[PDB]
């Protein structure tokens, strides 16, 4: 465990990066996250899809 | 891998034995757990 320390006066890869992975898990549940959806407004007296 | 629950109340004075009528069960929740349930305790206060 050695130390990881910065400076403001770094260059271009002595630069921090913030790393997120969005790994997920599936095929053994129902599926319980999903995205969002879109809504329309509705039509009256016309016959329609 | 849903749990299904239903439930009903009904307001009849009768004593002991359990009512002979008809009453239907609405639906409350259906939550997903996809765990298999095998046993059965109940709680009560005390
Ligand atoms: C439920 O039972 C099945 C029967 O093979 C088993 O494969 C599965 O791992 C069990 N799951 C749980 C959460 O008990």
């Amino acid at each position: 465990l050695q130390s990881y320390g910065f400076q403001p006066t770094n260059g271009v890869g002595y630069q921090p990066y913030r790393v997120v992975v969005l790994s997920f898990e599936l095929l053994h549940a129902p599926a319980t996250v999903c995205g969002p959806k879109k809504s329309t407004n509705l039509v009256k007296n016309k016959c329609v899809n | 891998g849903y749990f299904k629950i239903y439930s009903k109340h009904t307001p009849i004075n009768l004593v002991r034995d359990l009512p002979q009528g008809f009453s239907a069960l609405e639906p409350l929740v259906d939550l997903p757990i996809g765990i298999n349930i095998t046993r059965f305790q109940t709680l009560l206060a005390l």
